[PDB]
């Protein structure tokens, strides 16, 4: 199957999702975030020294 | 554009031999049994029913990727600029400012500052595909989920990025009677179709009569909105009514 | 392997951030096999996601929660097992890890 | 100064269409075709080598070709390539030909060897050049604008392009085993021949001279040549070295590509009259050419059309102007003036007709 | 090479934390929350001082010197409350959910 | 984590994002020194106090 899920943004904790595919034994799986990074706009104005 | 590397077909004589798999970009393999070869002196081999043939092929980037490519970009709102001529005491002073309210330029004790644009309209969207003289407000497929036979046939971040994801359905077929060749199925690309139907160029389809110019991308003459412009100036250029 | 004769039990549970609960499940699998375990409600959570089972035995797991009277439906190889626990508050006021 | 093809051989390949209905094993059969040069120049990988003799000289007016398992030589003057019109030979290097060529469903290459017998090979190849800029033509004009494109160049020392060269496995030639009252006479002609037989004695093994292995049939045995000295590139058409994958070897594949400008033609200026918020354009062709137009309101309201003959089109212009582009020329801008009048200040009312300039058919609701 | 700082001694109270801290050189201290607001705060310090801090319902971060940030977290505190013939419940509902779930009482 | 990067590991495909909250801890004008960054309002080019 394709499976969609949503997890909280808590870094370093296991979240468990379950694939309940009929015709098959179910499969539980664990997600754990290590890092979530945001790189903003690289718009320089000027320098100062 | 891509190149399909097909090596010489393995002719396994008088028995069988299967291929040891590897993670090449679209590695594809199949061994056909019961096949027959042909050459100058008839069949290349001596056995007839026990001739098997291993066939393997894959796809890489081209030499034309070194200079010719389309690029999928993400873009958003703009930091505009302006060129502004002023006749000042019969003198043609031309300034260049940044049309966002955060740049003042000084010339001949004159402090020009343009404002923020009263609108924020662009003719652009987020996903923008460029080729070398024009741009398009097109939705490319996401990276890695590249659909076959279109944009998304092959994908890589940079031309230096040695990893190339592909999706083209290169599956081999059974070769003919005696004819030593490798029949591979068809592989339609993005350049095989897209460069014949680019259609609406944004140079030609821009609302409000803007023009485009590439390297870097820039839209000029977007006639909408209105520019606040302020000027600071001292009393030296004025004169009292006692001289008027 | 499907499983029969399920009956759960809680030796001693304390609802906290740690491995604060222990549970024990009687079971009889049909043969040797790796299989999953899933907490049906969201309050209980099982650390050890899947285990190997053989047949008539019992198995110990560790769980976390927040509630004292943890009522619990748990799916194993799909079979719903029910259990109930009367947990206790922990002794430490403040720990560092979330 | 580019003397690197010394471990090469111009092999012979199974061509599916040499003309004359059915296939052959032609010495000159092409394998790999390149058409990514946007002007439409063709980079052809052929099974020959040119400009290099058997002693690997730089004699750039000759060619190598193997025949009867021997690299013989011939002259490049007989070379012909053909889609539909007699094409031109431009770039000449080893296993690679560059040619600028017209339209065609198919492509073929052919020439005459050193025994005055001409051979060819034909592949269907949907070669139609892509349009460049916005126009097409009979041919290059001697004048026009300059638009960017890309072409092949004429360098032979091109780095960072590679193919692998290695030893070809065998050469099964069954013109050797002759029966002398039922025997087999392996005639090696100074080579190393592998044999494979379903009989007693020397059934399998290797020899060096012409031998007689008696009381067995020709098809009962198998006599292939084992060359061990010169190499070929990895063709996808040859049989492989049948023990593993790629055996070692290397050569580079020059004639690379670079950015260029190219002469795109102009456009004959159409003639134009005006009318009440509209414009009539009689537009001449030179070839099938497109034109486009838009206006400058909130929407652009685009149109693109192709024209081929003397076509007249009327276009209405709203108050924000009109833009019409035609050919590679500059896009023509237009702006609706007050038309001619409706009326002046007459001694009757006779007024509202010039009110049919500014806002016709709206704001007469106020009247 | 910059100096590090000496790790201070620390203990806890019911939903708060007392940190007794030892400098030798004049050293900063800062702390914040990880909620929607930072409620950011900072002090210089020069002497062996104690501080009290209120850990929120979501989590506190404190940083002393150049050390890696001492992060801290609300565990539900203790037991003065159980299940019996009286309630012994509301201190449960003082520990979890203060100032509300008493509103439903 | 913006919904356009399909990536696979041992023919297992993942698509992550886009984020359910596009808030940033940044404002628009940032000064950056070689170790540090600050949200502040610098004066524009040519209007230096
Ligand atoms: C200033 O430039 C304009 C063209 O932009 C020109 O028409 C005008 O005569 C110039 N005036 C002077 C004083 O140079
Ligand atoms: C050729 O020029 C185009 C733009 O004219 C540029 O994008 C491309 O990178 C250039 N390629 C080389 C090899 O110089």
């Amino acid at each position: 199957y394709e499976h969609v899920t949503v997890i909280p943004n808590t870094v370093g904790v296991p979240y468990k999702t379950l694939v309940n595919r009929p015709g098959y034994s179910p499969m539980v799986l664990e997600m754990e975030l290590q890092s979530v990074t945001l790189e903003p706009t690289l718009s320089l104005d000027y320098i100062t020294c | 554009e891509y190149k399909t590397v097909i090596p010489s077909p393995y002719v396994k004589c008088c028995g069988t031999a299967e291929c040891k798999d590897k993670s090449l970009p679209d590695y594809s393999c199949k061994v056909f049994t019961g096949v027959y070869p042909f050459m100058w002196g008839g069949a290349y081999c001596f056995c007839d029913a026990e001739n098997t043939q291993l066939s393997e092929a894959h796809v890489e980037k081209s030499e034309s990727c070194k200079t010719e490519f389309a690029s999928a970009y993400r873009a958003h709102t703009a930091s505009a600029s302006a060129k502004l001529r002023v006749l000042y005491q019969g003198n043609n002073i031309t300034v260049a400012a940044y049309a966002n309210g955060d740049h003042a330029v000084t010339v001949k004790d004159a402090k020009f500052v343009v404002g923020p644009m009263s609108s924020a309209w662009t003719p652009f969207d987020n996903k923008i595909v460029v080729y070398k003289g024009d741009v398009y407000n097109m939705d490319y497929p996401p990276f890695g989920a590249g659909r076959p036979g279109q944009f998304g046939d092959i994908q890589s971040r940079t031309p230096e990025s040695k990893d190339v994801y592909a999706n083209t359905q290169l599956v081999l077929q059974r070769p003919a009677a005696g004819t030593v060749h490798v029949p591979y199925s068809q592989a339609p690309s993005g350049f095989k179709y897209w460069l014949k139907e680019r259609g609406a160029s944004l140079q030609h389809t821009a609302p409000f009569g803007c023009q485009i110019a590439t390297n870097p991308v820039r839209a000029v003459n977007c006639a909408v909105g209105n520019i606040p412009i302020s000027i600071d100036i001292p009393d030296a250029a004025f004169t009292r009514v006692v001289d008027a | 392997p499907s499983v029969t004769d399920m009956s759960c039990e809680v030796p001693a549970c304390t609802h906290s951030s740690d491995f604060g609960g222990v549970a024990i499940i009687k079971y009889t699998a049909s043969k040797k096999g790796k299989c999953a375990v899933h907490s049906m409600t969201n309050a209980v959570t099982i650390r050890e996601a899947d285990v190997e089972v053989e047949g008539n035995s019992q198995l110990q797991i560790s769980f976390s929660t927040a509630l004292a009277s943890a009522e619990f439906r748990v799916q194993v190889c799909s079979t719903q097992v029910h259990c109930a626990a009367a947990c206790h508050p922990p002794k430490d006021h403040i720990v560092n890890y979330p | 100064n580019f003397n690197v093809y010394k471990a090469t051989r111009p092999y012979l390949a199974h061509c599916p269409d040499c003309g004359e209905g059915h296939s052959c094993h032609s010495p000159i059969a092409l394998e790999r075709i390149r058409n990514e040069a946007t002007d439409g120049t063709l980079k052809i990988q052929v099974s020959l080598q040119i400009g290099i003799k058997t002693d690997d000289s730089h004699d750039w007016t000759k060619l190598r070709y193997m025949d009867s398992h021997t690299p013989a030589d011939a002259e490049r003057a007989g070379l012909l390539v053909r889609t539909s019109a007699p094409c031109t030979i431009t770039g000449t290097m080893g296993h690679f030909i560059l040619a600028r060529c017209p339209k065609g469903e198919t492509l073929t290459v052919g020439f005459t060897d050193s025994r005055k017998i001409s051979h060819t090979c034909t592949h269907p190849f949907h070669h139609e050049p892509p349009v460049i800029g916005r126009e097409r033509f009979h041919s290059r004009p001697q004048h026009g604008k300059e638009l960017p494109c890309s072409t092949y160049v004429q360098s032979t020392a091109a780095t960072a392009e590679e193919i692998e060269v290695h030893m070809p496995p065998d050469t099964p030639d069954r013109t050797l085993m002759t029966q002398q009252s039922g025997n087999v006479k392996i005639t090696v002609n100074g080579q190393t021949v592998r044999y494979k037989c379903n009989c007693g004695g020397s059934n399998e093994g290797l020899t060096t001279t012409d031998k007689v292995i008696n009381n067995c049939k020709i098809d009962q045995c198998h006599a292939a040549v084992t060359n061990h000295k010169n190499w070929q590139y990895n063709s996808p058409l040859v049989p492989r070295n049948a023990e593993l994958g790629d055996r070692k070897g290397k050569i580079h594949i020059p004639f690379p590509l670079a950015n260029v400008t190219c002469r795109v033609p102009k456009a004959r200026n159409p003639t134009v009259t005006y009318g009440k918020n509209q414009v009539t354009m009689l537009l001449y062709p030179d070839h099938p050419t497109l034109l486009s137009y838009r206006n400058m309101g909130q929407e652009p309201n685009y149109h693109e059309e192709w024209v081929t003959h003397k076509k007249e089109v009327t276009l209405t212009v709203p108050t924000e102007g009109l833009e019409v582009t035609w050919g590679n020329n500059e896009p023509y801008k237009y702006w609706p003036q007050m038309s001619t009048n409706g009326t002046a200040h007459g001694h009757p009312h006779e007024i509202i007709l010039y009110y049919y300039e500014l806002y016709p058919t709206m704001t007469v609701v106020i009247v």
